[PDB]
């Protein structure tokens, strides 16, 4: 009977298993048995070629050097410009590289997975529609700006009172592309280092031509903004270096075609003439106090998902939400349940939110109350 | 006011070498690159042609303060 | 029983072959190990930036010497874990990366996180019984019931200013809640946040926002906040503009692009006409609360 | 002479940080005990 060879399988084979498996914990550790000897390669660039041999080459370090190649890395391939990695010892050139992408960018390009879309925002659809009008319809169809005979605009501004919803309109268009939509906080790109400000602004809109549908949003630019000055400190020297590289690679000698600009602040009073010019920045779109139309509308998203009984009068709310920004109705929707956290309501009564509105309306009795105009 | 513009159209109708810089790129990271690369730029205009050289926004370059500790 | 002792030839052959597999694995381990801790007692680690991961399974790296390299090689650290941005380990010599560094604090953010959790209790603040309240709920409620604001479901109140008159207490709420709750708490002067080189004091804010993100329960304080929150203006010829810079970012940092339920601020400054209405808007500071002189009944409790 | 970064878990394995140089991975000697070594503290360390 061959009964007794299938009792003797269970140890020939938990034998055989042993050998595959102890061996697979010293097969990857032999990995790194001769990974060790690679060596790191310089990065440099070249500069010209002079022969067919001789090559001249400048690192990333410092000095420029003269260099050879190997005679198999196609040598017609080396164009003065490309990006090339170098030895260390005897200093020849290994392999072409492709452009650098400097990792401030790449960790500013996709991080955001924030999933807002234009059914939040409300209360401002004309100004949606005009902004729609340069980031969204040409890049669809470009025909019948050709026919005309014009040009779409290269970029626009967004100036308010705060709290108005410029940031949150972008936010908007941010789920829409999610992958050639660059969002600047405009004080991540300022270093204590010489050029590295003016480093980014160069190498932001270079991977802005590699990806040609693209946008760039550039929030709170009164950081890096400002106007000009007679020189008062020794700061910002460099800031308006960095200022005047930006102004240069909008419109100095390129066509600046499917990169749009989107620009937002507070206040556009302490802003450069040279850049509010209509060469630079084509349309100012004003954003106001919400309308009690639009109050209307703004408080009936954040009062959404409130657990109410139904004798809600949003009528009475907007007769007394005057001046109100598009912030503070998310605040009134918050504090009508603070009332409700206490005595243990877990329903929110219509009492709550005549109560919400007169803590909120005094609140604001310390505020400032300027508008603001771009000059 | 077209200072940009007229320098596009002289840079097109030339016959000679034309050589565009943009002014505030001598102010690179490392010691020395800058005074280096103002100087090739002029050696460039010399065994090139008689050349053409515009350089823009020298508000980055030539200002009137200075501050000898930074 | 005939194939009884053929197959258990076959088992007998094999299981023999197991001792020498055995064996073939611990010899193996020497002299893979040989190399391994001598690659570890090159334990000078010149830190780095992973810049970029190639394709033609590479990598791009900046060291803080402020060279750049390339490796054909990645190294001991596979490339999965790895993502631009990041900062490891590398060889002096064969610049070869071999283990990955955690975190990139200040550390003078180290010094504004308390360890010494300041004593003071409730019962030592007559006359404000009003605002000590309205302080509690609005920053503990969040922290220990919150499924009850999910219950009825709104987004929580964040951030809370207090002000007034000089000597009405409002460090001493703030010395209160840090003996109370058992969270991160984290603690800011106004003019901490001034550098004398550009982008330092920008840095410095983010690094604090960093680092109470990770501590998932924690609240940030700010005392004399009219330091860096002074109102901005328009002048040409003069004028200061790098302290506005911190506040643009304490602006975006705080609320803007990118928000997050975790952290809660607790503001305190004494005057407020000061300020830049930026930072009182609703949804950066919610809660302005004040704190009034004590009428007749507190300045019995107090003393 | 140097600067402490700081310290890690279960390991000596110290941050150091210098002028303008780089920062690296760095280890005690024998004569001296790991409790003075507290972070944020100037170490004098040797060229090799
Ligand atoms: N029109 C609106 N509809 C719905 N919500 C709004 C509207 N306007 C503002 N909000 C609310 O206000 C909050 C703040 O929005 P946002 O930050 O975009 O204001 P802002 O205009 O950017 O002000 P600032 O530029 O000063 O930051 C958002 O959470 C948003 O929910
Ligand atoms: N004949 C013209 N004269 C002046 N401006 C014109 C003329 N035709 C067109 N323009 C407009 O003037 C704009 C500005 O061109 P240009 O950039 O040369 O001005 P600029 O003086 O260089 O301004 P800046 O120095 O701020 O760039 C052009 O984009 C063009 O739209
Ligand atoms: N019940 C109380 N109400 C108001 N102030 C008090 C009370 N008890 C003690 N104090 C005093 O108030 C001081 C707190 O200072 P504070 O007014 O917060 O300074 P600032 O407001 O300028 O930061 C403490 O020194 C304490 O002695
Ligand atoms: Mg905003
Ligand atoms: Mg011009
Ligand atoms: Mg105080």
């Amino acid at each position: 009977k061959l009964l007794e060879h299938k009792e003797i399988d269970g140890r020939l084979k938990e034998l055989r298993e042993q050998l595959k498996e102890l061996t697979k914990q010293y097969e990857k550790s032999e990995n790194d048995l001769k990974a060790l000897q690679s060596v790191g390669q310089i990065v440099g660039e070249v500069l010209k070629q002079l022969t067919e041999e001789k090559f001249i080459v400048k690192a990333t370090n410092g000095p420029r050097y003269v260099v050879g190649c190997r005679r198999q890395l196609d040598k017609s391939k080396l164009k003065p410009g490309t990006r090339v990695a170098l030895d260390m010892t005897t200093l020849t050139i290994m392999r072409y590289l492709p452009r650098e992408v400097d990792p401030l960018v790449y960790n500013m390009s996709h991080e955001d997975p924030g999933n807002v879309s234009y059914s939040e925002i409300g209360g401002l659809s004309e100004q949606i529609r005009e902004l729609r009008e340069v980031i969204e319809l040409p890049l669809t169809n470009p025909e019948l700006f050709q026919r005309v005979g014009i040009i779409p605009p290269k970029g626009c501004l967004l100036y308010g009172p705060p709290g108005t919803g410029k940031t949150l309109l972008a936010r908007a268009v941010a789920s829409q592309l999610d992958c050639n939509f660059l969002k600047v906080v405009s004080s991540s790109i300022v270093d204590k280092y010489i050029g590295e400000s003016a480093r980014l602004i160069r190498e932001m809109f270079n991977y802005a031509r590699d990806h040609q549908p693209c946008i760039i949003f550039m929030d709170e630019i009164d950081a890096i903004g400002g106007r000009r000055f007679s020189e008062g400190t020794s700061a910002d020297r460099e800031i308006q270096r960095t200022l005047m590289e930006l102004l240069n690679q909008m419109d100095g000698f390129d066509t600046l075609h499917r990169v749009k600009m989107i620009m937002a602040t507070n206040r556009p009073d302490t802003l450069d003439p040279a850049l509010l010019r209509p060469g630079r920045l084509d349309r100012k779109i004003h954003i106001d106090l919400p309308n009690e139309q639009a109050r209307l509308d703004i408080l009936k998203i954040h009062a959404g998902p409130i657990t109410k009984h139904g004798e809600i009068d949003y009528e009475a709310i907007v007769k007394l939400s005057d001046g109100f920004n598009g912030a503070d109705l998310r605040n009134v929707c918050t504090e009508a349940g603070m009332f409700a956290i206490r005595a243990d309501h877990d329903f929110v009564v219509q009492e709550d939110f005549m109560k919400a509105v007169r803590k909120v309306a005094d609140s604001k009795k310390l505020e400032s109350k300027l508008d603001y105009k771009p000059v | 006011c077209g200072k940009t513009m007229l320098a596009k159209a002289v840079a097109h109708h030339t016959t000679a070498a034309f050589i565009r810089v943009v002014g505030s790129e001598f102010v690179q990271k490392y010691l020395g690159e800058g005074p280096r690369m103002v100087r090739d730029v002029f050696r460039l205009a010399k065994e090139n042609a008689p050349a053409i050289i515009f350089i823009d926004e020298i508000d980055a370059i030539a200002t009137k303060r200075f501050d000898a500790q930074t | 029983r005939t194939r009884l002792l053929d197959s258990e030839i076959k088992i007998m052959k094999s299981e023999v072959l197991r001792v020498t597999h055995e064996l073939q694995a611990m010899k193996d381990k020497i002299k893979e190990n040989s190399e391994k801790i001598k690659v570890n007692k090159t334990l000078p680690y010149l830190v780095s930036n992973v810049i970029e991961l190639l394709d033609v399974k590479c990598a791009v790296i900046k060291t803080s010497t402020r060279q750049t390299y390339f490796l054909p090689v990645i190294g001991l650290v596979d490339a999965e874990k790895l993502k631009p941005g990041d900062l490891v380990g590398v060889n002096k010599d064969s610049y070869l990366i071999l283990e990955t560094l955690p975190t990139e604090y200040d550390s003078r953010v180290k010094a504004m996180e308390v360890d010494e959790r300041p004593t003071e209790q409730y019962s030592d603040i007559g006359g404000l019984d009003k605002q000590i309240q309205e302080l509690v709920e609005a920053i503990v409620l969040p922290m220990n019931h919150k499924e009850k604001f999910e219950n009825l479901g709104i987004q929580p109140p964040k951030g809370v200013l207090m002000y007034g008159p000089p000597g009405t207490g409002k460090t001493l709420l703030a010395r209160a809640c840090a003996a109370q709750t058992k969270a991160t708490f984290l603690k800011l002067a106004g003019p901490q946040l001034v550098q004398m080189f550009i982008g330092d004091g920008a840095k410095l804010v983010r690094d604090a926002f960093a680092l109470a993100k990770e501590k998932a329960p924690s609240i940030i304080f700010i005392d004399e906040l009219d330091a860096i929150g002074t109102k901005r203006f328009d002048s040409e010829k003069a004028g200061d503009r790098e302290v506005q810079r911190t506040m643009l970012e304490l602006l975006n940092q705080l609320d803007g692009f990118q928000p997050n339920t975790q952290v809660k601020v607790i503001a305190a400054t004494n005057r407020v006409d000061i300020l830049d209405p930026a930072l009182l808007r609703s949804g950066r500071l919610d809660r302005k609360i004040e704190f009034p002189m004590p009428n007749e009944e507190a300045r019995a409790r107090i003393m | 002479c140097t600067k402490i970064i700081n310290a890690d878990s279960e390991d000596p394995k110290y941050i150091i940080n210098v002028k303008q140089f780089a920062k690296f991975v760095v280890d005690l000697s024998d004569q001296v005990a790991p409790t003075d070594i507290e972070e944020g503290m100037r170490v004098g360390v040797d060229r090799n």
